C-alpha cells in the first residue's frame, strides 16, 4: 500500500552519507520556499561519532546532527519519512534494506548510480512487501516546488 | 566588511564558543556580565563554575572549588613538575617556559590520580558492586586502586587535609553517595593494611563527582561528560600552578644557577660498539 | 643512606626551596600549616601570598589578588593565547597540551603590559617627575604608555572592570600614591583624546605595585624585586589559565574538528625560482 | 665526593641512559665515537640511527631517514601547527616558545597518522589476512583506513613524494613485503 502523496512542507528526512552541499542545497531551498522548518532532520555518516553540522538557514546559522548509526537517528527523530541515500554502488543496498526494517520511513530516495540489477530487484521486492516507495536509481532526485526537494535537484 | 555590514553575503564562521562574550559594552562570562560577577560575591570558584561548566554553582560548592585548589597547591619541590620548573627557572628562562616546563609533566604518573581516582569509583559505584567486591574484583585483575594509598599518614595520624575537605563535604553538602562509597572502600582497604588511608587525589576526585552530580543544574549526562572529558586534570593544573609559580619566583629570588646533575647519579649503560 | 642516617658524611643540597615543606605531619606552606591556612580563612588570596611572596598579607590584599585573577580570565576566543588553546584542543590533544600550548603565547604582545605598565610607572614615580612632562617624555622617545589605551570604552562609558578594582583599591586600601600618579596620566592622555583611559592591565600593574610596596611585611626592596622578578607575570598567566582551560573544556564539549584556516586568508608571496 | 673516589660508601644511580657518553675523550654516540660517526661518512641518519634506535644502520637505511625528514618537513602553513607556531611568533614570543607552541599539536589529528598507519598496517600483516578483506574489515567497524586518502592527486595524478620515496624503496631495499601489502 504505498503513498498517493509524498512531500510536504511538513516533510522532514534523514540525509545517509556527508553530502553537506546537498544538504545546505536543500536548506536554501526550504528557506526560500518560505518554509518554517528544515527539511533535513539529522544526518548519518558510519565513520564518524555523533555530532553536530553548522548549516545555514537564510541569514542564520542552525545545527543539524549527524548520527553515527541509523538507529539513534529515528530515535531521536519520530516524524522523519524520507531517506536520502547518497551512498555508494557498493553500499546501497545494505544501507537501504537497513533503512527498509524502519516503520516510519515511507519513501527512499537512492541517489547512487552503478548497483547491480538483482540487488536492485531484491529491493523493489522488499519495498513492495513494505510498501514503500523507492525513487528510481542513478537518479538526481525529484523537486516538489514549494514542498520539498532531494538533494541535487534543481542545481543551485 | 562592507559585503557582510548590507549583509548581501554568507560566510561559515568556525570556532563555536559557548563562553566569554567579550565584544559589547561588558565582558560577559557564560550568561553573567563582569559587575554582576562581582556584584554576587562568587570567589573564583564561581567564575570557574561560570568559565568551565557555565552554571552559577551553588555557594557551597564555589567554595569547594576554592578549597580543592587550595590543597592541589604546591606539595614541595621534590615531586616531578615541581622540579621541571626549577629546572627550567635556574636556566634562566621565563616564567612562562618555566610554568610550561614543569606543566607539562602533569600527565598520567604525576598528577593523573584525581582523574583516575574519580573515574574508578564512579564505573564501581555506576555498575553497582559492593565495596568488598570492587576491592577483591581489582585485586584479581593487577590495577592497585587510585586513590587509596599513602607513604606515611594513614590512622590514628589523618592526612590533615583529606579531614579538612571531608569536614567540608560533611557539613556543607547535600546527599554524598559516592563519598560513602569510598569511605567504606577505604574502611576495607585500612582493614588489610595499617596505611591505605584516602588519600587528597581520590577524595577531591570521588566529592567532585558527588559535586558534580549531586548538586543542582547538572544532570547525569553533563556530570559524566566533564569527568571524561577531563574537569579534574583542569583541578589539578589550575591549583599546581600557583606552586609552580611560586617554585619560579622562589628560585629567580635565591639567585641559583643553572643544574647539571652529576655524573656519579646517572649510570650509563652505552652498547659495546654499534 | 645508612652512612647519613648515623652522620659521618657530608653531601651538599642543591634546590633551596624557601617554600612548601612537604614531608612531617602537615603540608607547612610558607611558614604556616595548612590546618593554620583553612582555620584563619584566607582564600586563593591567601596561599598565593604564602606561596609566591611568604607572608601573610592582610586581608585587603589577599581579596584583591582574587580580584585580579577574577579580572584577567577568560578575555573572549578571538585573542591570540585563547586562539592557540582551541587550535590545540580542536585537534584533539590534552588539557595540559592545549592550556601548555596558549599558554606560551603570554609574553611581551599578549598579557605582557601587567609588567610593563607596572615597571613604566614604577620608575616614572620613584625618578619623580610631574605627570605633564612625564607623557610628554613618552612621546619624545617613541614608545606609546603601556597600560593606557582603549578601542572603543572611552569617557563617562568605562571598562566597568577597572571601575571594579579602581573602587577596591580606593576603598580598603591606606596610602595609593602610584595609582594617583597613573590616574593624573589618564587625566592627561584622555584629554588628548577621548580614548586612553587606564586600562585593566595598566590598572592592575600599578594596583599591585601599590599594593606590595603600600601594605605591610615588604621594605622597599622586596617589593621592587618582585616587580623585576616577574610576579604580574604570573598574576596574569594564572589569572588567564582559568580562562584557557574554560576554552578547552568549551571546544572538547561541542565535538568539533580539526582546523585547516583556509587558503584565501593566507597569500603566499614565495621566491621566483630558490 | 672524597667517600666515593676512594669508595667507602656505595649510592644507587638513577636515570639509567643507554645512550651518549658525553664524558671521557671522545663524545661516545650510542657505541661510537664523533670521529667514528663522522670518519665513516654517515649523514644525520646515522646519527638518528645511533640515538634512537643505538645500531649501525645499514647506508641504505640512513639515507631513507633522510628522505623521510625531507618530505616531512613544512606542508604549508594553514595546516594546525604552523599555524599555532605562526600565531605564537606574531605575538614575538621567542623560537623555543613558538616552535614549542606549534609543536604541541603533533598528536593525533595533526601528525598522527605516521603512527596509526604504521600500527593498522602492522596489525593487519602480522594478523595474516588478505587486503581484500583488511578493507572489508576496517568497513564495517567505522575507522577509515589511516594513511589512505588525498583530498586533490590520486590517480594518474599522484602525489610525487610518495613517489620519490616508493622508487627508493623499491630500489635501495631488500625484502620489502608490508609495502607490497599496503600497495595491495
Ligand atoms: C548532469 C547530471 O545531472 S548527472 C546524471 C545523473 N546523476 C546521478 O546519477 C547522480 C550520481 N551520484 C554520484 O555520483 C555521487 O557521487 C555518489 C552518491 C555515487 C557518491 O559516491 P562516492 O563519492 O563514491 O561515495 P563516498 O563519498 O561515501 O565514498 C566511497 C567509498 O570510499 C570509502 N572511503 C572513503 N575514505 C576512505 C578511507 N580513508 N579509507 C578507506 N576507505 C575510504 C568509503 O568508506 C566508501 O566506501 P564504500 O564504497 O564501501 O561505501
Ligand atoms: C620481632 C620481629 O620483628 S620478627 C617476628 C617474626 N617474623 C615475622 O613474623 C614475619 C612477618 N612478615 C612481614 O611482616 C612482611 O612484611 C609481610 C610478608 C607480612 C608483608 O606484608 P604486607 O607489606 O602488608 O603485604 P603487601 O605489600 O602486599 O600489602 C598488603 C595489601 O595491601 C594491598 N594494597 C597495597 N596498595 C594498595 C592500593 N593502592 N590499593 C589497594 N590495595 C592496595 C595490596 O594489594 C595487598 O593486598 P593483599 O594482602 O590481598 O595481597
Ligand atoms: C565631515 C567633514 O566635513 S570633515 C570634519 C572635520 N575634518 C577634519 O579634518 C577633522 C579630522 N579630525 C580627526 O579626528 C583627525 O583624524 C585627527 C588627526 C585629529 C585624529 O587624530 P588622532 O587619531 O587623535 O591622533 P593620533 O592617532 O596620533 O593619537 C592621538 C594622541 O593619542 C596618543 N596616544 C595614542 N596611542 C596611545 C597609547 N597607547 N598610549 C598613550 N597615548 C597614546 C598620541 O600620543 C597622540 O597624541 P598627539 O596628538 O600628540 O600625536
Ligand atoms: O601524584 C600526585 O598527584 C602528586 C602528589 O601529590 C605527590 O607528591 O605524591
Ligand atoms: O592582556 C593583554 O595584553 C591582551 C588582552 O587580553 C586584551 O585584548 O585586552
Ligand atoms: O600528517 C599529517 O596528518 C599532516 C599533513 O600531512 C597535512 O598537512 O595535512
Amino acid at each position: 500500500g504505498k503513498s498517493t502523496t509524498l512531500f510536504s512542507r511538513h516533510t522532514k528526512a534523514i540525509v545517509w552519507g556527508m553530502q553537506t552541499r546537498a544538504v545546505q542545497g536543500m536548506l536554501d531551498f526550504d528557506y526560500v520556499c518560505s518554509r518554517d522548518e528544515p527539511s533535513v532532520a539529522a544526518m548519518v555518516y558510519p565513520f564518524t561519532g555523533d555530532h553536530k553540522q553548522k548549516f545555514y538557514w537564510g541569514h542564520k546559522e542552525i545545527l543539524i546532527p549527524v548520527f553515527k548509526n541509523m538507529a539513534d537517528a529515528m530515535r531521536k527523530h519520530p516524524e522523519v519519512d524520507v531517506l536520502i541515500n547518497f551512498a555508494s554502488l557498493r553500499s546501497a543496498y545494505d544501507s537501504t534494506m537497513e533503512t527498509m526494517n524502519y516503520a516510519q520511513i515511507r519513501t527512499i530516495a537512492i541517489i547512487a548510480e552503478g548497483i547491480p540489477e538483482a540487488l536492485t530487484r531484491k529491493l523493489i521486492k522488499k519495498a513492495d512487501q513494505k510498501g514503500v516507495t523507492i525513487i528510481g536509481p542513478a537518479t538526481v532526485g525529484g523537486i516538489k516546488p514549494g514542498c520539498f526537494k532531494i538533494g541535487n535537484t534543481g542545481g543551485m | 566588511s562592507w559585503a557582510r555590514e548590507l549583509g548581501l553575503i554568507r560566510k561559515p564562521a568556525s570556532f563555536m564558543t559557548s563562553i566569554c562574550d567579550e565584544r559589547g559594552q561588558e565582558l560577559i562570562y557564560a550568561g553573567m556580565p563582569i559587575t554582576e560577577v562581582f556584584k554576587e560575591e562568587m570567589g573564583i570558584g564561581g567564575v570557574l563554575g561560570l568559565l568551565w561548566f557555565q552554571k552559577r554553582l551553588p555557594k557551597y560548592s564555589c567554595q569547594f572549588i576554592e578549597m580543592c585548589l587550595m590543597v592541589t597547591a604546591d606539595h614541595g619541590p621534590a615531586v616531578s613538575g615541581a622540579h621541571n620548573t626549577i629546572i627550567c627557572a635556574r636556566a634562566g628562562k621565563d616564567l612562562v617556559s618555566s610554568l610550561t616546563s614543569g606543566l607539562l609533566t602533569i600527565g598520567d604518573r604525576f598528577g593523573g590520580a584525581l582523574d583516575a581516582a574519580a573515574k574508578m569509583f564512579s564505573k564501581a559505584f555506576d555498575s553497582g558492586i559492593i565495596p568488598m567486591e570492587f576491592v577483591n574484583k581489582m585485586k584479581k585483575e593487577g590495577k592497585l586502586i587510585m586513590g587509596i594509598g599513602h607513604r606515611v599518614k594513614s590512622i590514628n595520624n589523618p592526612d590533615m587535609r583529606v579531614q579538612i575537605l571531608k569536614d567540608y563535604v560533611r557539613q556543607h553538602f547535600p546527599a554524598t553517595p559516592l563519598l560513602d562509597y569510598a569511605l567504606e572502600v577505604e574502611k576495607i582497604t585500612t582493614s588489610k593494611k595499617p596505611n591505605l588511608i584516602l588519600n587528597v587525589d581520590g577524595l577531591i576526585g570521588v566529592a567532585f563527582v558527588d559535586m558534580l552530580r549531586n548538586c543542582g543544574s547538572f544532570t547525569r549526562e553533563e556530570a559524566d561528560e566533564y569527568i571524561d572529558i577531563g574537569a579534574l586534570n583542569g583541578i589539578f593544573v589550575l591549583g599546581r600552578s600557583m606552586g609552580f609559580i611560586g617554585h619560579y619566583l622562589d628560585q629567580k629570588r635565591l639567585k641559583q644557577g643553572l643544574y647539571r646533575h652529576p655524573w656519579d647519579d646517572i649510570s650509563y649503560v652505552l652498547p659495546e660498539h654499534m
